[PDB]
């Protein structure tokens, strides 16, 4: 069914995340995240969940 | 250039792939991909695991768990025994033929030693230099051994060790330096009972200064 | 002296490091009189050494005592 | 010295009577002109920069080589000088037209030593490769090669009245004294406890002083 | 002779710590770790402990700075000071910062330490009781 | 160049888009300051990020104002900035004669807060008053619809129209 | 300069070198405490 | 245990901190020493010997 | 570059080289990390070699030990980064010298005899 | 200093020399024969130097 599927298309895109380099100059990050389209800061979010985000972005895409 | 890292970032970076692959599995069992984990059976462990059903069957229990260390066992060597071919393979061709970087400096030892008659030490010095890939030559006169040597610095640092102290009259070493290319082709042996002989052999690939030095160095032996 | 007076072609530089080196020798040969020091009075009192170990110490108090 | 600034001294004063300036790296060599007027001073700058007595300025900044010039050897009679550079290059440039000669290619580490041949047709110059290549100035072509030590030759002059002995002086803690022809070597002065950095003939040719390493000078003389 | 070193401890300490050491380039050369040793009379102790006779302390340990500092924190102290101490030596043997930059750049550093050893302890939140347990807590058994 | 900040307007549960507000640093650097610093904010209250995230526009007048931010009381009494309380105005030279302009909504002089207010039309009557934090240059259609939301007593809005993400962009 | 992480094998510059390491294995069950 | 109390005897001249505490008598607070029992073993071969 | 006044200074080739060899004796622990560990191996005489960075801002704080090392007879050389010093030396802390150890019967002998004459082709 | 270069050099060249050793410990000063000379000089060898 379409629970199975979708769980483990979310499984093999975490896995995906795991596996994803993301560079640690905070200014690289939020130049990369302009330029993906999305708001540098997400409601006052610390630098390492600002990176995640990066990275999950990066995973979907 | 490449940077290394100290103990306890490997030990934090080890740790942390490894609860990342644990972390994994337990996802994947969770989601039903994998089955559950069983329980790791020895035969100290028989009793324990499967004690409630071995009084049933015995022969039957020792069988499975026998086949199950088994199954580990072998699952850990199939691994080792195809990348020990892969030892095999480039120790004959990608983990013992270095060649030692010689691409933009030879270094060339030029050694006179006083008697080296036996064939014996010849022979040892060309299964040296063929074992390391070291190119030169050999000229023999009354009292004079002129061997010189040109290929890599370990290559080098390997010929000396073996001419100096795994090997025996008295060896050393008349010039040691750098060239820019190669001068003298693979490693044989030329006799030569005159002197002009062996000048112009070394002339004519441009060495008459090491055979002009092992004449200098014969000659200041004899003198004093 | 000479040279401290003179702020009250020789620089100053070698008064200084000839100073510096002065304090040691004094050192070296104050070690050598409180050696001689204690060899004698390990006559009059051969305990002083242990009791005080400060070698200019032991030369007041022995000053001191006699 | 290595702040790049030339002392011009007295014999009598224990200070420089001139302070030559214009280089920022370090003077690696400088010697005056046989006529007595000019001066060439080879530093890291990849230049060679031409001072005089009675100017005092920059006479000819002339570069070329691809690393700093370590060594220079101007000839005998002024006309040409030898400067050797770090990229194991050395150019033979005129003095009274103003171009490169010879190019003095053959080494493999950078020349240490070089100077030329009062006779006024060789020029031995020495390389870091342990090796010392004495070239014909008629010629245009490498003469001989001589390996004379195992280390970095840093020193190679020949006698000030004739030039037939030639002194290597490499960092293997000896010298060499070879000759002006097959430079078949004479005298091995051994028992410098360092490497032998700097060494310098008489004028009458009796007494050569090397120094060392070590803090120390020694002079051999005959016996 | 060394403005630096002046400049970080006291300047009698100073000419002290350098007629002991032998001069300026001999102290110059010995560790960090032997600097502050310099000075230091072997005291007897007349029945105390090893502790009242405070060994291993130099003149570094009696200088002006270290001395104002609570006992619990002296030792360490001297230690750091022996440490920008030997750096002041390191400079002003090769005669290098004559006014003494080098020393107020060491001694505004030593000040940050000993700031930031005495600074006041931070607001900590004290951990209320757990609640009481009821129920069951799987926990595992094994070896 | 000038902060550009979003925020995502979510009336009655429903997004409605987000609005892109640039606050004009050069006219106002310190309404400038205290919009970065309630965008996202760093440590505020103990270590908390307190800022507009989470507040609501408590005052809606049809084709007027839409007035709100207040984070302290909801009410738009509430007021809060990076000054340790209520800051004075920046300067004059910005005016509300134009739309979508988001100025520092305060009840008198030097006492503008956390309170923001997007003017709807030209309000010749707020120039001089409130200094303009800035200018929405994208998402004029969320302020439209926040605008002609219903609202009851004192210009209250029946529907809770809050703001579900803000920061910068 | 330019440097490649032993742990990422980027090319990176070293002024950020040893910040780039002590970010580059920060544990995320960290993130979740 | 024996050789370490010979070091200990030899050398061993700082020591950690004691514990007091008062068993109160309600006539005088009697003071109770806490040592610790690396040194109390040395201690009390000292104090047999 | 930085810092003219390091005179002898490796190039990259024998930087990795320098390197490699200071993590494996770190391995061996044959390595003494620090100026004064440098220093008291150094008074010792249980040192063959000395690497130092030539990055430093009091830069002098390392001086001392080139003329011990001319008092010791000892060899000397300086790097680039400090950073990639100690990152070699096992410490995540930059380092700005560090001295290698003899150890009777040592396994990384030739390598460090190797790397000793490699200074003396390097000075001058 | 050129004697302690000297005599650095000849203990580095020859090592397990009692005669050598026992000079050596002269050229250093007080403070620092006892400290490092001494120790090591033991452990290198026992000779009757």
């Amino acid at each position: 069914s379409e629970r199975q599927a979708e769980v483990l298309a979310e499984f093999e895109r975490r896995k995906r995340a795991r596996q994803i380099n993301v560079s640690t100059d905070d200014s690289e990050v939020k130049a990369c995240l302009r330029a993906l389209g999305e708001p540098i800061t997400l409601f006052g979010e610390g630098p390492a969940e600002r990176r995640e985000r990066l990275r999950n972005i990066l995973s979907v895409v | 250039l490449g940077v290394y890292l100290t103990k306890k970032e490997q030990k934090k970076l080890r740790r942390q792939t490894r609860r990342e692959a644990q972390k994994e599995l337990q996802e994947k069992v969770r989601l039903g991909l994998m089955p559950p984990p069983e329980p790791k059976v020895r035969i100290s462990n028989l009793m324990r695991v499967l004690g409630t059903e071995a009084v049933q069957d015995p022969t039957k229990v020792e069988a499975h768990v026998r086949a199950q260390m088994a199954k580990r066992q072998k699952a850990h060597e199939e691994a080792n025994a195809a990348r020990k071919l892969t030892a095999e393979q480039r120790k004959v061709k990608k983990i013992k033929k270095l060649k030692e970087d010689i691409s933009q400096g030879v270094h060339i030892s030029v050694y006179r030693v006083r008697n080296l008659s036996n064939p014996a030490k010849k022979f040892k010095i060309e299964a040296n230099a063929g074992q390391l890939y070291l190119t030169g030559v050999v000229v023999l006169h009354k009292d004079v051994n002129v061997v010189v040597v040109e290929g890599g610095p370990k290559a080098q640092k390997k010929f000396k060790r073996l001419m100096l102290h795994r090997i025996k009259n008295k060896c050393v070493l008349v010039w040691e330096g750098t060239a820019k290319d190669r001068s003298f082709g693979e490693m044989k042996f030329k006799q030569c009972p005159t002197e002009n002989m062996a000048r112009e052999h070394f002339k004519k690939h441009g060495a008459e200064h090491y055979w002009d030095l092992a004449l200098s160095e014969s000659v200041l032996e004899s003198t004093d | 002296k000479q040279a401290k007076a003179s702020e009250v072609a020789a620089p100053e530089y070698r008064v200084i490091v000839d100073a510096n080196n002065l304090t040691v020798e004094i050192e070296n040969e104050l070690n050598i009189i409180h050696k001689f020091i204690r060899d004698k009075y390990s006559k009059r009192f051969p305990e002083l050494e242990s009791l005080v170990p400060n070698a200019l110490d032991y030369i007041r108090t022995v000053k001191e005592l006699g | 010295a290595a702040d790049g600034s030339v002392k011009l001294w007295s014999l009598d004063s224990d200070e420089p009577v001139a302070d030559i300036e214009g280089h920022t790296v370090r003077v690696a060599r400088v010697m005056w002109h046989p006529s007595g007027r000019f001066l060439g001073t080879t530093c890291y700058d990849r230049s060679w920069r031409l001072w005089d007595l009675e100017a005092q300025e920059e006479i000819l900044h002339q570069e070329g080589h691809s690393m700093g010039v370590y060594d220079i050897a101007f000839h005998q009679d002024g006309s040409l000088a030898g400067t050797g550079g770090l990229d194991a290059f050395g150019r033979v440039w005129d003095l009274r037209t103003g171009r490169c000669i010879m190019f003095l290619e053959g080494h493999l580490k950078e020349i240490y030593g070089i100077n030329f041949s009062p006779n006024g047709y060789h020029i031995a110059t020495g390389s870091g490769d342990n090796t010392c290549k004495v070239w014909d100035l008629r010629q245009r072509r490498c003469v001989y090669t001589i390996p004379a030590h195992q280390n970095l030759v840093t020193g190679v002059k020949f006698e000030p009245i004739h030039g037939n002995f030639l002194l290597t002086g490499a960092y293997d803690n000896t010298a060499k004294i070879w000759t002006h022809p097959g430079w078949s070597p004479l005298k091995t002065l051994a028992g410098h406890e360092g490497k032998v950095m700097g060494l310098d003939i008489s004028s009458d040719g009796q007494l050569i002083a090397t120094c060392s390493y070590d803090r120390t000078f020694k002079l051999w003389m005959a016996e | 002779i060394a403005p630096n070193l002046s400049i970080i401890i006291g300047a009698s300490t100073a000419a002290k710590i350098m007629g002991v050491a032998g001069g300026l380039t001999n102290l110059s050369k010995m560790p960090a770790c032997n600097i502050m040793l310099l000075g230091a009379q072997r005291k007897t102790l007349s029945g105390f402990s090893s502790t009242s006779v405070l060994p291993h302390t130099g003149y570094i340990y009696h200088s002006d700075i270290v001395q104002s500092l609570p006992p619990d924190l002296r030792r360490k102290a001297a230690r750091l000071v022996a440490a920008k101490c030997t750096l002041a030596a390191r400079v002003d043997s090769f005669h290098e910062s004559t006014e003494g930059k080098v020393g107020y750049e060491l001694k505004d550093e030593i000040e940050r330490k000993f700031d930031k050893w005495q600074e006041p302890p931070p607001v900590k939140q004290v951990k209320p009781l757990p609640a009481p347990l009821d129920g069951q807590r799987k926990k595992r058994g094994g070896r | 160049v000038n902060p550009v900040v979003f925020f995502d307007v979510s009336i009655g549960g429903q997004e409605v888009g987000r609005m892109k507000i640039e606050l004009f640093a050069d006219v106002v650097p310190k309404t400038a300051e205290n919009f970065r610093q309630f965008c996202t904010g760093e440590f505020r209250k103990d270590g908390v990020p307190i800022g507009y995230k989470g507040s609501t526009f408590h005052r809606v007048i049809k084709d007027f104002m839409i007035q709100g931010g207040d984070f302290v009381n909801g009410d738009g009494t509430g007021v809060a900035s990076i000054y340790r309380g209520p800051f004075a105005d920046e300067n004059f030279k910005l005016r509300h004669s134009a739309p979508g302009l988001l100025s520092m909504a305060n009840s008198g002089p030097s006492t503008n807060g956390c309170q923001f207010f997007i003017t709807c039309s030209k309000c010749d009557w707020l120039d001089g008053k409130h200094v303009v934090f800035g200018k929405i240059i994208d998402g004029l259609l969320v302020m439209r619809k926040i605008e002609n939301v219903p609202t009851g007593p004192n210009n209250k809005p029946k529907l809770p129209v809050v703001i579900s993400q803000c920061g910068e962009m | 300069e330019y440097l490649v992480s032993p742990i990422t094998g980027e090319k990176i510059p070293a002024s950020k070198m040893q910040e780039h390491m002590r970010i580059g294995l920060l544990d995320p069950r960290w993130l979740e405490q | 245990a024996l050789s370490r109390i010979k070091r200990h005897l030899l050398t061993q001249r700082a020591f950690k901190e004691v514990g007091i505490e008062f068993m109160d008598l309600y006539s005088h607070l009697v003071p109770v020493y806490d040592v610790e029992p690396l040194e109390k073993i040395t201690d009390a071969y000292l104090d047999q010997y | 570059d930085v810092n003219p006044k390091a005179y002898p200074l490796a190039d990259a080739h024998l930087t990795k080289k320098l390197l490699d060899l200071v993590q494996q004796s770190c391995n061996y622990k044959q390595l003494r990390k620090g100026a004064n560990e440098a220093t008291k191996t150094l008074n010792r005489g249980i040192s063959e070699f000395i690497v130092m960075a030539a990055d430093a801002e009091p830069l002098e704080i390392i001086l001392h030990l080139p003329l011990l090392c001319e008092d010791k007879n000892v060899p000397y050389v300086f790097v680039r980064s400090k950073q990639a010093l100690g990152r070699a030396c096992g410490v995540s802390r930059p380092v700005i010298a560090c001295s290698v150890t003899i150890k009777e019967g040592s396994q990384l002998k030739q390598q460090i005899q190797s790397i000793q004459q490699s200074i003396e082709r390097l000075l001058v | 200093n050129i004697a302690n270069t000297l005599m650095a050099k000849a203990l580095q060249e020859c090592p397990n020399s009692g005669i050598l050793w026992s000079e050596a410990i002269f050229l250093e000063a007080r403070p620092q024969r006892r400290t490092k000379s001494v120790d090591a000089l033991k452990k290198c060898e026992h000779d009757p130097h």
